[PDB]
């Protein structure tokens, strides 16, 4: 939460998910059925469906319920090189996180960053691996 | 005939004079560049501290 609201400083993205706790505090029935209408359309929406199932049969369920579903753009958001250091000396563990501008759902660099992501990869203090793992990060830590 | 006598005794005891004030005006003009430069780094680098805010949030 910390690292999008210092990373994203200045726009939505730098706001949580739940909201501040003065706006579930106050926030009206009014406040929540305007933003249902203004957000919840049908071409912002998508019906998913997976198993055992004709498409078709979904399409037509489609028709019978989601008919009456109605029919806001997002600024691009200002990344900020940006530090945000809540020193708190009474947790035992620090947690630490750390990221550049990455490059958004789109574009295609995505994979080549995720098959270097991969190299580096993740590790714990329950894994198998140790000081014979692939990654020099984790092996090295 | 004081003049240039004197002209003269100041070489005497000073040969270096002209080339001392010709890098004096090299060293001044480098000062010039240099310090405004490195001040800007200085406060480039500092730019992180300058900036920056605390706020105290006891439980």
């Amino acid at each position: 939460n910390y690292l999008h609201a210092t990373a994203f400083q200045g726009t939505p993205l730098a706001q949580s998910v739940e909201g501040p706790s003065e706006n579930v505090r106050k926030l009206s029935r009014a406040d929540l059925t305007e933003y249902l209408s203004r957000h919840y359309k049908a071409p912002r929406m998508v019906l998913a469906a997976a198993g055992g199932l004709e498409h078709r049969q979904l399409l037509d369920l489609a028709q019978k319920h989601f008919s009456g579903l109605s029919g806001p753009t997002l600024s691009p958001c200002r990344f900020t090189g940006s530090q945000i250091c809540h020193r708190e000396d009474g947790l035992p563990l620090a947690h630490v996180a750390i990221a550049v501008e990455g490059p958004g759902w789109a574009h295609p660099d995505n994979v080549a960053l995720q098959v270097a992501n991969a190299i580096i990869g993740h590790y714990d203090c329950t894994y198998g691996g140790g000081a014979h793992l692939s990654s020099p990060l984790a092996s090295i830590a | 005939v004081a003049k240039d006598v004197c002209t003269f005794l100041r070489w005497a005891a000073e040969p270096e004079h002209d080339h001392r004030k010709r890098m004096g005006l090299k060293m001044l003009l480098m000062m010039g560049l240099l310090l405004p430069l490195v001040y800007a780094m200085k406060r480039h680098k500092w730019s992180v501290l300058k900036s920056r805010k605390l706020a105290y949030r006891p439980p």
